[PDB]
RNA sequence: UUUCUGUCUCGAACCU
């Protein structure tokens, strides 16, 4: 639904970026692997983390209610 | 998302299944075993289509 | 009894500051179903702070 | 596809071409050129089991037309007189079997296997599920779509709609539990 | 849902009988999906395209 | 061969297994949930009065 | 309480036997022409190579909780490189003059041939195994 | 629905003490603590703490079953020597090492700007 | 002295250091308080007075719990079950607020930010949310309309992270010793050749690395611990390693207390 | 409940938790995977029921199994490779170590064993603390492939007096065998003290695998560039010999064997040459293959896994038979729509070229799908068949039981066998063992 | 030659040996009348069936026929001798545990 | 250019193509 | 009436259950009364095993004008031991234990996982695609590009390990790890890597019961079908035989009998019919 | 077909003989063929080894 | 000072 509030297996907070990855790959055209990079996650499982997810909030969120 | 091709009846989403058969109108040649009398025979499930 | 069915305040537990919801009482020991957890604890009752049907003020055992 | 000559180089080719691609993603990028237009061109027949029985089939829609030792091998074309190709023999797979990484690496009776669990696996089941009052309904908190993905996963629109999370797994002999 | 959408059954007894129906001839390349089936009474017959 | 050769009964319970190797061979571990439903008749006797009258 | 069997041995050949930590040792004395050794040594722990001489002895001193020295001037035979502990589990005898005695060393396997003079082995538990380089 | 609960993970239990030392009759001068409400990161520690110390014969701590909140340590030492005694002095050894490395950890901090 | 520290780089939220003449069993255990016993501030227990949003108020309270606060004075607050207060009681809790109603036509973002703080905290910077991006949002909690409202009131409670891994302090807490093979604590995998097959940690060239000639070490044992410690960023990792070390000892003193009392 | 073990008297042990948890070893007679399998608890009322459901049917009780007069349940999952690793000859132990792992045997007589190696630094074997759980009085020896006493390859094994001598422990030991090591504790010392030994072995062995660690992955399939040509170029040898005899075959220069016909002999010529080739690429990526390989250590222990599972893991798939025969001609003299009619060769007729690490071509995959959901219909019948067989033999032997003449008879009390199984011995204690006087020559009997 | 057979003579005569702390050097206390005698009493002694008449002892003979048969190849003289080194009380010990070890092995009956 | 031989990578959009028009319940809805 | 021994305070005025409160057990969640000729209730209790909050209830009118409720509770749920869990790859199974981040194994760089799968799946099911997937997500998640895994591209193992490598790891996924409880590292190394996993369906507070004395049968008088319908278990012919085998005689009698079913029945020596008028008061 | 017979020396040894398998079902008169060992003659149908033979 | 509800029957899908 929304992004992770951290990190499954380290913990480290990852909802703090999901709105600057979306504008590190919109606005600057950047590919995933330097937009995670620069946003701060060195550990895979963090990359992940940001890199998979489904912003399936709009979806549920832009009907009528 | 919904693809549809179901049917809501009393509210609850059905949907039919594709069944097997055998075609109609074609001529199919089966050998049968010893223990039955009938040998060879030739099956044809005609029908108006 | 007056507890049955009310909205309850745990107080000496682990459950401290969850509501609950009294389902039933054998006698000293009153069982809640905790309005937090699927699961079913029982608890002395003179430890709950009860409430009203709506939150505000916390009333103790003296109904 | 189908498989003629067209032209006076001798060798078979396929119908479709770069150009045909090319319009094809066009109209994708736009939304005029669709599946409907490349059968009325006769780039694409279609063919059932029966008619199956009188047509050699080409596997790769180049290779088989016309090395490093773990990259893939394939029976030599000694015949010169192929009629169709696959689009991708990948589309050989249902929808539950492509969701599938690497099926030809797995064996049979476990892509059955996932192929019967993946219906049962927990997700997104639709986006309104707000309003639909199901009988029965599971929602995954945080869906996430796989690192590994096919690249069928995007027709059957798994990656919008995902089931099951991404986790590291340690293939480990740790506490024996 | 998609493979209900696009699953077929086939009439013959899901009890004990031949197991030729229940294998997949030659001709399900590309018609039914080599793996998809149910596991159990129904296999083999239950086919997803 | 329904309701003679094989039938129903009470207490009994069904559930899934994991394995433990910290169990002894003979030993196995119940859920405190069916712990709690599931029970045994014991009768009250000298020897278990104090413990049976503690359980009550 | 005292040693068994003491003599130098040439290490004729060792084999990696397949393991890393672990070899076989075949040796024979300089001494005596028709004894011979074959014995396991954690080579991690006493490296040895081909044609080295190795002063091995057999003692049964220096039930019986096992504890650490407690003391860096507790009396013992460490005037050898390498001791192990084993015991014997079989004693054969060959062209009715020498007898070969087996040894395991917690899974580290000799066996010692000789004549008579091996006669002081016992089927003892308490057998230790010492080496000097 | 009936997961054991959680907070008792590391709280003491009603009527439950958090050592309970019992002799052992199975070597000479050993002793059996149960640690409640301990995990390995203790009996690895004091364990350590106890094989370091040389008037010390055996020392080593067990988690029977990771359910259960509690580890348990059994120490055996040489004669005289009370392995409560012996592990006093293992728990007294930590807590000035522990000492020596928070003094030398915020010493390390303060002399580096950042 | 005992134990020796080298700090190689430090930072707001992240330290690298080394341990040095110290047991294996001492660093694990530090590190395994500094995962779990540190006590931290996190919103414990949500009440909603009108959610209508898209996601169940158990989602939303599972991801507000989530949500990192400042926790420096944590020592200071006292810990809810320890308290006896009634009415809760600002010296076992801190109390936060979200109200967000969405008013724009887009989709308005609920953030970190938006929690207020209503109890009394009495000069102690504890329960603030921290804001560790850039642009200074906060952590995205959910989305709204025009038309949806959310008001909620949280209670955030002292608590460790063996209770919930929302109260730990710290993410990774790397750690890495003997780069080289030289105490032999594993036997890599290959198939040519370890040397070539197996990357160098950076670490290695932190120590002298092996000879072939000289044999394996016999009484060689686990020193020059290499840790980085980082934090979810309640607690400064100045603070995270010092308040770890604080729990260590407080707890072995608890054991020697014990021992005492009994 | 397929076999009469599979229904076993266990004492509670009430755990915080919503699963049943069962001690592994008890997973062999019961069948289970702890793969979502589900189990059933049936609570006995009264003090008859609990006395005969302790004293009949109980675990210890129940190792030994009558069907094969050898121990049903076993270390078998893990806990035995844990246990092989263990006792590799080369593995020693820290101090450390075993003073903790010796403090997980719960029976420990209570010294410590001193070490096989003790001044360079205190070291024991892993045989050496594996032995303080098997108790006193076990002698066992058991020779493997001409093992011999000084075994280099520290094959078999001897144990005397509870202590491992030598041999590295496999399935074969401490697994379900009738001259294994649980056979004989359990009718030395008895079924408790045998539930004692499971208890302990799995708690030492799995402590040290704890510690100590094993995984699985890629590298444990892929075998050198060397063994991956000589793999291709026995395949390829196989499949010129296949060519060859279909040459020789479609000039019918060959004669049909003797019971079959030459379309039958063909295809028996080439199912054979295929498989040996199979055998053959196994063959040799194991040989190449290292102990540092898991799947090989996997296999050496016995735990599972099997040289066929290695060589489709790594080599060769192989040829896939549908119906205990190729693959059938589908649509007119053909297998599938992209090979031309009348042809024979192996990749057209079902012969995977290569391997899961290696990856099918698609009509390879579509025939090992063929062949794979044979299996599994064969399987889906096969154990309808065989529960209705079972079930007719119970309800045809129901009612026999020997009666107190030492004699086999049912309701009627109709003689079945005037003495039960030919010597009224209960079939748990029966055990392989040698006579003497059958076997040597006469001069060998002589003296 | 390896049939299953429902004792474990090897593993009797080892756990003698054990037990005993059997000396090989030392000469031996047993007799040749003793060993002979004692395994024809251990044959006797053995018993499945029991009948004081012909068709039972028929049966029980024909039952123990193929345990006898190893007993007399395991404990012969020239075994016992040469290859175990087994004292006279030892070997009493080694009758004994065949003995209850046999009779723990007959069918327990009842048995379905 | 346009007449150019055909990359098994470049079917994919022809797939995509089929999946566009027909989608998946193609089947059932005609 | 015949009201329910669950709770009913959880209903307000109107007849429902005033959505915001919550239920559990028996407690009912539409209040109906169907007149008798005072009347009686037939309210639709909440399941026993299942609990929650209710999220929605819809009152409308069916195509008859009779009023039609519909009342939907929501519950979170959470992995525990029971619950099963998938690959992509037909490896499948119920959670063990559950380990804290402490206890766990844990990489060079701090990684530690969430999951821990036996080796024991990989050999006898010969699924290599577990562990390519493994390999191609490390990939994927360190590249930052998503890893085209069809079934039949191009790629190999050989150029994921290339790839893997170059990000500075192992080529084959292995990477050295250390113990949780102590430190001490792994002597072996683990295979390690994101992959991808699915929570199946089958779940043990859905498969869970026991009885002990419960409703029986109408006909029979054994207990009635289900756990929904607190039922009971039942005893093959399988299991019979296999107490056959047993001799647990006791066993056998005790619960075919008194923990089935048992009925004294009075019949008469001279017919030994059940034709027996027993007035026993 | 090896078979083990006992040798002059008195050990079992390894002794390959000619033998000749069928696929019919006629014991009684294969039996009596001139030739054979009938005393050794097996069949896979113990039906027809009955009729012939016995019950035994 | 007022308590032992309650079901069948045809299927379908899935788990071991
Ligand atoms: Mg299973
Ligand atoms: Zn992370
Ligand atoms: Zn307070
Ligand atoms: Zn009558």
């Amino acid at each position: 639904m929304i992004v992770p509030v951290r990190c499954f297996s380290c913990g480290k907070v990852v909802g703090d970026k999901w709105e600057s990855y979306l504008n590190l790959l919109q606005e600057d055209e950047l590919d995933e692997g330097t937009a995670l990079s620069r946003l701060g996650l060195k550990r895979y499982c963090c990359r992940r983390m940001i890199l998979t997810h489904v912003d399936l909030i709009e979806k549920f969120l832009r009907y009528n209610p | 998302f919904d693809m549809g091709g179901y049917f809501i009846i009393n509210g609850s989403e059905k949907v039919l299944i594709a069944q097997e058969r055998s075609a109609g109108n074609i001529v199919q040649v089966f050998k049968k075993a010893a223990p039955s009398p009938i040998s060879h025979v030739a099956e044809i499930r005609s029908a108006l289509e | 009894e007056v507890a049955l069915g009310k909205t309850v305040r745990i107080r000496s537990a682990g459950y401290k500051g969850q509501l609950g919801i009294v389902k039933d009482v054998n006698g000293d020991k009153a069982t809640v179903e905790l309005h937090s957890k699927n699961k079913h604890i029982t608890i002395d009752k003179h430890k709950l702070t009860y409430y009203n049907r709506e939150g505000g003020e916390g009333i103790t055992y003296d109904e | 596809f189908i498989v003629e000559d067209d032209e006076s180089l001798g060798h078979k080719e396929l119908k479709v071409r770069k150009g045909h691609i090319a319009k094809l993603m066009a109209t994708e990028y736009q939304d005029e050129y669709t599946w409907s237009s490349l059968l009325n061109e006769g780039l694409v027949e279609y063919i059932d089991a029966e008619e199956e029985e009188s047509i050699l089939i080409a596997m790769q829609p180049e290779d088989l037309e016309p090395v490093d030792p773990a990259k893939r091998i394939r029976v030599s074309h000694h015949a010169t007189t192929f009629t169709h190709c696959e689009i991708h023999p990948s589309m050989i797979l249902g929808v539950a079997a492509s969701i599938i990484p690497f099926p030809d690496h797995n064996q049979s009776p476990r892509n059955t296997y996932q192929s019967a669990m993946g219906k049962q696996a927990m997700g997104v089941f639709l986006t309104n599920y707000n309003v639909r009052m199901d009988t029965m309904a599971n929602i995954l908190y945080y869906p996430q779509k796989p690192l590994g993905t096919t690249r069928a996963m995007e027709y059957l629109k798994f990656r919008e709609l995902p089931a099951g999370q991404n986790a590291i797994v340690a293939i480990a002999c740790y506490s024996g539990y | 849902t998609l493979s209900h959408l696009r699953r077929t059954n086939t009439p013959i007894g899901r009890d004990g009988k031949l197991a030729k129906p229940r294998q997949l001839h030659n001709t399900h390349w590309g018609l039914v999906c080599p793996a998809e089936t149910p596991e159990g009474q129904a296999c083999g017959l239950v086919k997803n395209l | 061969r329904g309701n003679l050769m094989g039938k129903r009964v009470d207490f009994s319970a069904r559930t899934v297994i994991s394995g433990d190797p910290n169990l002894e061979l003979d030993q196995v571990g119940v859920p405190k949930s069916i712990a709690k439903t599931l029970t045994y008749p014991e009768v009250v006797t000298p020897y278990n009065i104090d413990r049976l009258t503690q359980l009550v | 309480s005292n040693t068994l069997f003491d003599d130098i041995f040439q290490v004729s050949e060792v084999d990696p036997g397949r393991y890393n930590k672990v070899c076989r040792i075949e040796a024979a004395s300089t001494t005596q022409d028709q004894c011979k050794l074959t014995l396991d040594i954690n080579v991690e722990l006493f490296p040895v190579a081909a044609q080295d001489s190795l002063t091995v002895t057999i003692a049964s001193s220096l039930t019986r909780s096992w504890r650490p020295p407690q003391a860096g001037d507790r009396s013992l035979a460490d005037d050898y490189d390498y001791v192990m502990y084993g015991t014997a589990y079989k004693f054969e005898e060959v062209s009715k003059d020498l007898i070969a005695v087996y040894y395991s060393f917690g899974g580290l396997l000799m066996r010692l041939e000789g004549n008579y003079r091996n006669l002081n082995n016992l089927k003892q538990e308490n057998a230790y195994l010492l080496i000097r380089r | 629905m009936n997961a054991p609960d959680r907070f008792e993970l590391f709280l003491l239990g009603e009527g439950e003490s958090k050592l309970k030392i019992d002799p052992d009759t199975k070597a000479p001068n050993a002793v059996v603590i149960t640690f409640e409400k301990e995990d390995h990161t203790l009996g690895n520690l004091i364990r350590a703490e106890l094989l370091n110390d040389r008037k010390v014969l055996f020392a080593a701590y067990k988690v029977e079953h990771p359910f259960f909140a509690r580890f348990k340590l059994r120490i055996q030492t040489t004669e005289g020597y009370d392995p409560k005694d012996a592990l006093k002095n293992a728990c007294n050894s930590i807590i000035n090492k522990l000492g020596a490395l928070k003094t030398n950890f915020e010493t390390e901090w303060n002399l580096q700007t950042l | 002295e005992g134990p020796q520290v080298k700090i190689r780089e430090a930072s707001k939220d992240n330290v690298d250091f080394i341990l040095s003449n110290v047991d294996l069993a001492m660093a694990n255990s530090l590190r395994r308080v500094m995962i779990a016993e540190i006590p931290t501030l996190a919103i414990d227990s949500v009440e909603v007075e009108t959610n209508t949003t898209v996601l169940a108020d158990e989602f939303i309270a599972h991801r507000l719990g989530l949500i990192p606060l400042q926790s420096m004075d944590i020592e200071q607050l006292e810990y809810s079950r320890d308290c006896f207060c009634e009415d809760h009681c600002d010296k076992c809790s801190v109390v936060l607020t979200l109200q967000a109603f969405g008013e724009s036509e887009s989709t308005t973002n609920v953030y970190s930010k938006d929690l207020v703080i209503v109890s009394n905290l009495m000069g102690r910077n504890i329960g603030h949310p921290i804001i560790q991006d850039k642009e200074g949002n906060g952590v995205l909690i959910c989305k709204l309309r025009k038309g949806q409202e959310l008001k909620l009131t949280c209670v955030a409670k002292k608590g460790i992270a063996k209770e919930h891994a929302k109260w730990g302090p710290a993410a990774a807490i790397e750690f890495e010793y003997d780069p080289w093979n030289k105490l032999k604590h594993t036997d890599y995998w290959y198939e040519q050749d370890s040397a070539k097959e197996w990357p160098q940690s950076k670490n290695c060239e932190y120590e002298d690395p092996p000879n072939e000639g000289d044999p394996f070490d016999y009484k060689a044992q686990a020193d020059t611990f290499y840790m980085n410690v980082e934090s979810v960023g309640s607690i400064p990792v100045d603070q995270v390693v010092v308040r770890g070390i604080d729990t260590l000892q407080k707890k072995v003193a608890s054991i020697l207390l014990a021992l005492t009392q009994m | 409940s397929l076999h009469k073990m599979s229904m076993m008297a266990h004492r509670v042990k009430v755990i915080p938790y919503s699963t049943f948890r069962l001690n592994l070893s008890v997973t062999s007679p019961y069948n289970a995977d702890f793969d979502g399998d589900e189990m059933n608890l049936h609570v006995p009322q009264s003090e008859e029921t609990r006395a005969e459901l302790s004293q009949l049917c109980a675990v210890p009780l129940q190792i030994v199994s009558p069907q094969s007069n050898k121990p049903c349940m076993g270390i078998v999952q893990d806990t035995l490779c844990g246990i092989r690793k263990l006792t590799l000859r080369d593995t020693f132990i820290e101090l450390d170590q075993v003073l903790n792992m010796l403090y997980w045997v719960p029976d420990w007589d209570g010294v410590i064993p001193t070490p096989a190696i003790i001044k360079p630094k205190p070291l024991w074997s892993g045989k050496q603390i594996l032995s303080v759980a098997i108790p006193n009085g076990i002698h066992l020896q058991r020779f493997d492939e001409g093992t011999t006493l000084l075994s280099p390859k520290d094959n078999g094994m001897l144990i005397i007096d509870g202590q491992i001598i030598f041999g590295v422990v496999e399935k074969k030991t401490v697994g379900s065998s009738n001259g294994g090591l649980i056979h004989v504790v359990t009718r030395e010392k008895g079924p408790q003290v045998c539930a004692k030994l499971f208890g302990n072995i799995q708690k030492v062995v799995n402590f040290w695998l704890l510690h100590n660690g094993f995984s699985t992955g890629i590298g444990d399939t892929i075998a050198d560039g060397p063994t991956m040509r000589e793999i291709t170029e026995t395949i390829a040898e196989a499949k010129k010999k296949v060519l060859d005899v279909t040459k020789e075959a479609q000039a019918n220069l060959l004669t049909a064997k003797h019971g079959m016909t030459l379309r039958e002999s063909f295809e028996d010529n080439v199912v054979r040459f295929l498989n040996e080739a199979r055998d053959k690429a196994g063959r040799l990526a194991e040989v190449n293959l290292k102990d540092l390989n898991n799947v090989k250590q996997m296999v050496m222990a016995g735990s599972k896994g099997s040289f066929i599972n290695i060589a489709q893991m790594s080599a060769c798939v192989g040829q896939q038979s549908v119906e205990g025969k190729r693959i059938a001609f589908g649509f007119v003299d053909r297998t599938l729509p992209h090979f031309s009619k009348d042809d024979y060769s192996p990749e057209s007729k079902g012969f995977v070229e290569n391997s899961y690490l290696r990856g099918l071509t698609p009509q390879e995959f579509f025939f090992h799908a063929m062949g794979g959901r044979e299996g599994l219909i064969d399987t889906a019948v096969k154990t309808a068949e065989t529960g209705y067989i079972q079930r007719r033999l119970v309800k045809a032997l129901e009612d026999i039981m020997v009666h107190y003449d030492n004699t086999t008879r049912n309701s009627l009390g109709n003689v079945i066998q005037f003495i039960y199984g030919e010597d009224g011995m209960d079939a748990a204690h029966i055990e392989k063992q040698s006579l003497d006087t059958i076997g040597g020559s006469d001069a060998a009997f002589e003296k | 030659a390896n049939w299953p057979l429902p004792v474990n003579i090897r593993r009797i005569i080892q756990n003698a040996q054990q037990t005993f702390h059997i000396d090989h050097t030392k000469p031996s206390d047993l007799t040749i009348k003793d060993i002979v005698l004692g395994v024809k009493d251990l044959q006797e002694n053995l018993l499945v069936l029991r009948g004081k008449n012909e068709i039972i002892q028929n049966a029980q003979r024909d039952a123990v026929t193929l345990f006898c048969c190893l007993l007399r190849s395991r404990l012969a003289t020239r075994r016992v001798l040469q290859e175990y080194r087994l004292t006279k009380q030892a070997f009493d010990w080694v009758l004994s545990n065949i003995e209850a070890q046999f009779l723990r092995s007959v069918v327990h009956p009842g048995e379905m | 250019d346009e007449s150019a031989p055909i990359t098994a990578e470049d079917s994919w959009a022809v797939i995509s193509a089929f999946f566009r028009e027909k989608g998946l319940v193609s089947q059932q809805l005609d | 009436l015949r009201m329910k021994h669950g709770t009913y305070d959880k209903l307000d005025d109107d007849g429902l259950i005033a959505p915001g409160v919550r239920v559990s057990g028996e407690d009912v969640i539409i209040g109906k009364t169907t007149p008798i000729s005072s009347k009686r209730d037939a309210s639709t209790p909440l399941r026993s095993t299942e609990n929650g909050i209710v999220d929605q209830v819809l009152v409308t009118t069916n195509q008859d004008g009779l009023k039609f409720v519909k009342v939907r509770v929501r519950t979170t749920k959470i992995p525990q031991i029971g619950d099963k869990f998938a690959s992509r790859h037909g490896q499948k199974g119920t959670i063990g234990i559950t380990y804290r981040r402490e206890d766990m194994p844990f990489t060079a760089e701090g990684i530690v996982p969430d999951l821990i799968i036996n080796p024991h799946a990989i050999p006898s099911r010969m699924t290599v695609a577990h562990l390519i997937e493994c390999l191609l997500s490390k990939v994927a998640a360190l590249s930052g590009n998503e890893g085209d895994a069809s079934p039949f591209t191009d790629i190999t193992v050989e150029g994921i390990s290339k790839l893997l490598r170059e990000h500075g790891y192992q080529s084959r996924g292995f990477e050295v790890m250390y113990n949780g409880h102590t430190g001490k590292k792994l002597m072996a190394q683990i295979f390690f890597g994101p992959t991808y996993y699915q929570r199946l369906r089958h779940m043990v507070d859905d498969k869970i019961h026991a009885r002990a004395r419960g409703p029986m049968q109408v006909l029979t008088r054994q207990p009635v079908e289900g756990r929904s319908r607190d039922g009971g278990l039942r005893f093959g012919e399988m299991e019979r035989d296999c107490m056959i085998a047993h001799g647990a005689a006791s066993f056998l009698k005790e619960r075919l009998m008194e923990a089935s079913d048992a009925f004294r029945v009075h019949i008469c020596g001279i017919c030994g019919l059940m034709t027996v008028i027993a007035k026993l008061n | 077909y090896d078979r083990k017979v006992p040798s002059p020396t008195g050990e079992y040894v390894k002794e390959p003989e000619w033998v000749l398998e069928t696929d019919g079902v006629n014991l009684s008169e294969v039996m009596t063929v001139p030739g054979i060992d009938p005393t050794r003659i097996y069949t896979n149908s113990f039906i027809d080894i009955m009729e012939v033979l016995g019950i035994e």
